[PDB]
C-alpha cells in the first residue's frame, strides 16, 4: 500500500513537510517543529507542525504550534530556531510572511510553562522584532531563517539571520538587551561573494578535542579550547556546507581557519540527500543534536499520488574530529534500542574479484549494518588522476561494473533476489600519488540501478574518506523501505539517499556484501540487525 | 532591457521574449515579474492541453491511446493544481527553489506526456513541447533568483 514510507524515520501521517524548526529539550522532553503543509504534497501554506519525545525516536503529535494568527505572520510560518533563555525559559524567532509578503522576523513564547508539551504558543504584540526597511535596506525577499541566540561576554544577545545581496550571501547580525529590541549590526558575522542566498544559517561552539556538546554561549576558558562551526544551506546547489573556525568576539565576525573558504567549495555534513540542517544543545546528554531535512527522490506526481512528501534523517549527534579538519556525525545511540535482539553475524569471510555475500535472517527492507572491510593489499591500488577533485563525479563515471584494483566493495541495500534493483554503497581506494604510501579512500552511493522506474531522481552520490587504509575500513548503513543512511569511517563521510524500488520491498528485498575488484577483500565483521518500527506521530 | 538580458539566460531567446512582451507587467517588472509572467504563460498552456485531454478520453480512444491519456491528464492535473500554485506561491513570498522546483517538474511530465506516443507525434504535441520550453525558459529566468 504505501511500500515507501518508512519505519523508524521522523516523518508526518501525510502530506508535505521541509525544514526541521526549532529542535530543542525542555523539561527532559524533546521537541521537533517543521515546516508542513496542512493541505498538499507539495509546499505551501506552510507551518509549523510539532511533535514531542523522550528518546528522539518515538514521537508524539501535537496540534501545530505556529500558524498564521496575526499581520506579521498572515502569509506563512517559515523556518527559525529555538533559544533557551538563562533562566530555563524557551522561545522561539521565526520567519513571518508579512501582508506585503516581505520576509520579517518575530518572536514567539509558551503560553504555559507548566506545560511541559508545550503545545499552545503566543506571540508578542511587538512583532516583527527584526524586520526589513529604508534604513537597513536589507532585501525584503532574502531575509529569514534565526539561528539559536548565543549570549555575549557583553550580556547583549547575537543573533543571525540568512540573507543575501546580489550574488553574495550573508549572515546579519543583530544584537539585543532584553531579547525585545533588537539592532542590526553593521558588519555580519560573515559573507560571501558568489555563493548566493544563505538558508538556515547555524552557529555552535564545539570543544576542540572530545565528542561533548558546548553550550552555544559557552566561552573557551584558559584551559577549554573551542572552535566555532559556521553552517549555510545554498540556494544555488541545494546543500548544506560548513566551515570550522574562529570567532573574533571584539569584531563580532567569523573567521574559517585557513582552507576554509564559506561557499559550495566547503565541506558538507551530507554529500547526499539533506538541506536545511539545524543542531540544538542537548543538555540532558551533553551532546549537540543535528536534524537534516531529506526530501524525496520520486516524482511530483508520485508524491502527490502517495500523499506525502519529504522525511528526516535520524538525529546524529556531531563533535570535531581529533585531526580538526571536519566534524564527525554519528546517528543518536537512542536509534539502536530499535535494533532486534537477534543480530545477524558474519566474521572473517573472504569476499575474492566478482562475489557477493547474501546476508540471511533480516528485515532487509528496515534494518542497520556495521561493517569492517580490512584490504591485504595496498601495493596492489592505482594511483588516482591528479585531475579527479570532484568524489560524486568520479562514482558517476566509474559505476560498479568497472573495476579496479581495490574496489567496488561494500554492501548492496534494497536488493532484489536477481539485482535487478540495488543500491550500492561501497568504496575504491586510490593510491594518492605513484609510489606513494598516501592513500585516497572514495565513497560511493549509487543509486542508478535502485528502482526500475525511471522516473525516480537515480543520481549518485560521493565522497572522500579521511581515514587510512592500512586499518579496517568502517561502514554503517541505515536501511529503511525508501532511505539508506550511509556512515563511512566512523561518521566521517555521510550520505543520504532516496530510493523506490518495484521488487525489493519488504520481505522481497535482500542485503548482500560485494567486491567486484581484482584483489579480494576481507569482511572481518558484518553485524546486521533488523529494525523495530518506531511510533512516529 | 532587463528583458533583454533576462532572456539572453535562457535556452530560448525568443521564446522567452515573446512571452514577456505579451505581459504589460514586464515593462517596469523585476526578475520576479518575470518569473510570474513565465508561470502564467505555462498555466496558459497546460489549461489547454488539459481541455484537449479530456476530450480525447471522452471519445473513444485506441488501446495505445488509454494508458498514455491518463497518465497526461494526471500529470496535467499535478502541473495545475500542485506545481504552478506552488511557483506562485513561492515566487510572490520569496523562496525561489521550490518555484525552480515546480518549473522543473512540468518540463519533465510535458516532455514524458508527449514521449508516451509511439510513431512520436502526439494529438496535442505542440501543447507539450510549448509546456516543455516555456518550463524551461521559466527555470533559467528562477536560477537569477538563487
Ligand atoms: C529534492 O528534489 C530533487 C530530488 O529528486 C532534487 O532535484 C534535482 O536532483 C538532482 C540533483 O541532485 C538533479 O539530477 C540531475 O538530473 C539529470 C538527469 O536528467 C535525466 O536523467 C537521465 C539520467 O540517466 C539522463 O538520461 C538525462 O539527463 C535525463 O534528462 C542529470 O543530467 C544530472 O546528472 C549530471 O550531474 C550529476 C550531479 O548532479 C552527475 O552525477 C552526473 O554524472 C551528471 O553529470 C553531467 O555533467 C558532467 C559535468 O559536470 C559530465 O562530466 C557528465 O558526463 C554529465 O554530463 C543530475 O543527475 C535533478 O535533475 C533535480 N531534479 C529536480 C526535479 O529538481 C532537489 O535538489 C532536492 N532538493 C532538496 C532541497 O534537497
Ligand atoms: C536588494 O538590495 C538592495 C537594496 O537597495 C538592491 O540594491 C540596488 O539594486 C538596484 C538594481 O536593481 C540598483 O539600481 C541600486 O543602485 C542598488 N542599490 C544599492 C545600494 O546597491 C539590490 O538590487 C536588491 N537585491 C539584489 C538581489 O540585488
Ligand atoms: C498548565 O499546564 C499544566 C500541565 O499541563 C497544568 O497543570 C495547568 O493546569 C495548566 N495551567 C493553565 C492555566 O492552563
Ligand atoms: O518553508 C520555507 C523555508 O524553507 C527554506 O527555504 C529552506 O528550505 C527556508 O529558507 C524557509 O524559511
Amino acid at each position: 500500500n504505501q511500500p515507501y514510507r518508512t519505519g523508524f524515520h521522523f516523518q508526518p501521517p501525510k502530506n508535505w513537510m521541509n525544514d526541521p524548526n526549532g529542535p530543542m529539550i525542555y523539561k527532559g522532553i524533546y521537541h521537533l517543529f517543521y515546516q508542513w503543509n496542512p493541505k498538499g504534497a507539495v509546499w505551501g501554506n506552510i507551518v509549523w507542525a510539532h511533535s514531542t519525545s523522550t528518546d528522539l525516536i518515538n514521537w508524539d503529535p501535537h496540534p501545530p504550534a505556529i500558524f498564521p494568527s496575526a499581520p506579521f505572520d498572515i502569509n506563512g510560518c517559515w523556518s527559525g530556531s529555538a533559544t533557551i533563555l538563562p533562566n530555563g525559559k524557551p522561545v522561539i524567532l521565526y520567519t513571518g510572511i508579512d501582508p506585503k509578503n516581505q520576509q520579517v522576523q518575530n518572536i514567539a513564547e509558551p503560553k504555559n510553562l507548566s506545560d511541559p508539551y508545550l503545545r499552545e504558543w503566543k506571540k508578542s504584540p511587538l512583532n516583527p522584532l527584526m524586520a526589513p526597511d529604508a534604513v537597513n535596506g536589507i532585501n525584503a525577499s532574502s531575509f529569514r531563517d534565526p539561528t539559536t541566540a548565543w549570549l555575549g561576554q557583553d550580556k547583549k544577545w547575537r543573533v543571525i539571520i540568512g540573507s543575501k545581496i546580489h550574488r553574495r550571501g550573508l549572515a546579519i547580525t543583530y544584537t539585543s538587551k532584553d531579547f525585545l529590541k533588537w539592532e542590526k549590526s553593521p558588519e555580519p558575522l560573515h559573507y560571501d561573494d558568489g555563493s548566493g542566498m544563505w538558508e538556515c544559517p547555524d552557529f555552535f561552539p564545539v570543544t576542540r578535542f572530545g565528542s561533548n556538546g558546548v553550550e552555544t554561549s559557552s566561552f573557551g576558558e584558559p584551559n577549554e579550547i573551542l572552535k566555532h562551526v559556521l553552517k549555510i544551506s545554498l540556494d544555488d546547489t541545494k546543500h548544506d556546507y560548513y566551515t570550522i573556525g574562529t570567532y573574533d568576539r571584539v569584531k563580532d565576525k567569523f573567521v574559517p581557519d585557513n582552507g576554509f573558504k564559506m561557499d559550495g567549495t566547503a565541506p558538507r555534513y551530507d554529500y547526499g540527500k539533506y538541506y536545511a540542517s539545524k543542531t540544538f544543545f542537548d543538555s540532558a546528554k551533553n551532546r549537540r543534536i543535528l536534524w537534516g531535512w531529506t526530501n524525496e527522490s520520486s516524482s511530483v506526481e508520485d508524491d502527490v499520488e502517495k500523499g506525502w512528501s519529504g522525511i528526516q534523517t535520524i538525529p546524529r549527534k556531531i563533535w570535531l574530529d581529533r585531526s580538526g579538519k571536519q566534524l564527525i556525525q554519528w546517528p543518536v545511540r537512542e536509534v539502536e534500542r530499535l535494533r532486534t535482539k537477534q543480530v545477524k553475524n558474519l566474521r572473517n569471510k573472504v569476499l575474492k574479484s566478482g562475489s557477493r555475500l547474501e546476508v540471511y535472517g533480516v528485515t532487509a527492507a528496515q534494518a542497520d549494518v556495521e561493517v569492517l572491510f580490512k584490504v591485504r593489499d595496498l601495493e596492489k591500488a592505482d594511483v588516482i588522476e591528479p585531475s579527479w577533485t570532484d568524489p560524486q563525479l568520479i562514482c558517476s563515471k566509474m559505476n560498479v561494473s568497472v573495476k579496479s584494483g581495490l574496489g567496488p566493495f561494500g554492501l548492496m541495500v534494497l536488493a532484489s533476489k536477481n539485482l535487478e534493483e540495488y543500491t550500492s554503497v561501497y568504496f575504491r581506494i586510490f593510491k594518492a600519488r605513484q609510489n606513494s604510501n598516501k592513500y585516497v579512500v572514495l565513497m560511493c552511493s549509487d543509486q542508478s540501478r535502485s528502482s526500475l522506474k525511471e522516473d525516480n531522481d537515480k543520481t549518485t552520490y560521493g565522497a572522500f574518506v579521511d581515514i587510512n587504509p592500512h586499518q579496517p575500513l568502517s561502514l554503517r548503513a541505515l536501511i529503511d523501505h525508501s532511505v539508506v543512511e550511509s556512515f563511512g569511517g566512523k561518521g566521517r563521510a555521510c550520505i543520504t539517499s532516496r530510493v523506490y524500488p518495484k521488487l525489493a520491498i519488504g520481505k522481497s528485498s535482500h542485503l548482500f556484501a560485494f567486491n567486484y575488484g581484482y584483489q579480494s577483500v576481507d569482511v572481518l565483521n558484518l553485524n546486521a540487525w533488523s529494525m523495530n518500527s518506531a511510533q512516529i506521530s | 532591457n532587463l528583458v533583454e538580458t533576462t532572456c539572453k539566460n535562457t535556452p530560448n531567446y525568443q521564446l522567452c521574449l515573446k512571452t514577456l512582451l505579451s505581459d504589460k507587467r514586464s515593462a517596469t517588472g523585476d526578475i520576479t515579474t518575470l518569473a510570474l509572467i513565465m508561470v502564467d504563460a505555462i498555466k496558459a498552456k497546460a489549461n489547454q492541453a488539459a481541455v484537449t485531454i479530456s476530450k480525447l478520453r471522452h471519445s473513444n480512444p485506441p488501446a495505445a491511446w488509454k494508458g498514455p491519456l491518463k497518465n497526461c491528464a494526471f500529470s496535467y492535473k499535478v502541473i495545475l493544481t500542485a506545481s504552478l500554485p506552488e511557483a506562485i506561491e513561492a515566487l510572490t513570498k520569496g523562496d525561489p527553489k521550490f518555484a525552480e522546483d515546480g518549473m522543473v517538474g512540468s518540463s519533465g511530465d510535458a516532455q514524458e506526456c508527449e514521449e508516451y506516443f509511439k510513431g512520436s507525434k502526439s494529438p496535442f504535441s505542440a501543447l507539450n513541447i510549448a509546456v516543455h520550453e516555456l518550463s524551461d525558459v521559466g527555470r533559467a529566468i528562477v536560477r537569477n533568483l538563487l
